[PDB]
């Protein structure tokens, strides 16, 4: 079943499921398609919540039909960075998480590209290929933000 | 035959109404329902901002934990 | 009165589509309001335990300040 959704602003782009592919199989799909996490997908179906532990069956996702997506406040997951300026910011990630994409959403609060920055947890300095995961990088773990070139 | 249909048209003219009715019910609790969310919203920024500030504030205590604490 | 529920009815017709579509959006501001005020439950949770988190700090300091404080 082709299948689509609206969302906040509401978008809509290529997609299909199928009626045993899961409700976290679709958001799957949303997160592969927009780079929006599972957990901050909240998913409707026509004004009914979609839940975990069951299939779009269970509903049912008929094809050519519209979903529902808004954007959920916050993650299950996030972290804060000292700035570098001592400030706090708070990052929503997830373990998955490459510090590439770390990087890339300091970058999006501070405005330094991800080319200037030096990332440490733990005396550690954290490489552009790794994860926040490998590194044990927990629930609001503080990483420093600092200037590679040192500043 | 147009009686019958003057019958029909002004019993579905009853059943609209009455959907309308409740219908507009419905928009009225849509819109204390919108002053409501951006209320939670509202909170969750000013909770997220303590949270920071607390977060700062924790990590300087922390420091001087640290180095007294090995200091003396 | 023929002409009168036809056209009545289309009026009618205009108004109740309306309607169904913003019984969609409400239906939206709904979920919107409950996943809102999840949010903001979790982030005082947050800010309420870094809280507590400092103030352990808080007072760990105060004694240890005026233990060398006051043997010296």
């Amino acid at each position: 079943m082709q299948i689509f959704v609206k969302t906040l602003t509401g978008k809509t782009i290529t997609l299909e499921v199928e009626p045993s592919d899961t409700i976290e199989n679709v958001k799957a799909k949303i997160q592969d398609k927009e780079g929006i996490p599972p957990d901050q997908q909240r998913l409707i179906f026509a004004g009914k919540q979609l839940e975990d532990g069951r299939t779009l069956s269970d509903y049912n996702i008929q094809k050519e039909s519209t979903l529902h997506l808004v954007l959920r406040l916050r993650g299950g997951m996030q972290i804060f960075v000292k700035t570098l300026t001592g400030k706090t910011i708070t990052l929503e990630v997830e373990p998955s998480d490459t510090i590439e994409n770390v990087k890339a959403k300091i970058q999006d609060k501070e405005g330094i590209p991800p080319d200037q920055q030096r990332l440490i947890f733990a005396g550690k300095q954290l490489e552009d290929g790794r994860t926040l995961s490998d590194y044990n990088i927990q629930k609001e773990s503080t990483l420093h933000l600092v200037l590679r070139l040192r500043g | 035959l147009a009686e019958q249909a003057l019958a029909s048209k002004q019993l579905q003219m009853d059943e609209m109404k009455q959907t309308l009715a409740k219908q507009e019910e419905d928009l009225e609790t849509m819109a204390v329902l919108r002053a409501q969310m951006e209320v939670y919203c509202s909170d969750f920024h000013a909770e997220r901002a303590a949270r920071e500030k607390i977060h700062e504030e924790k990590e300087q205590l922390a420091l001087q934990l640290a180095i007294l604490l090995k200091e003396n």
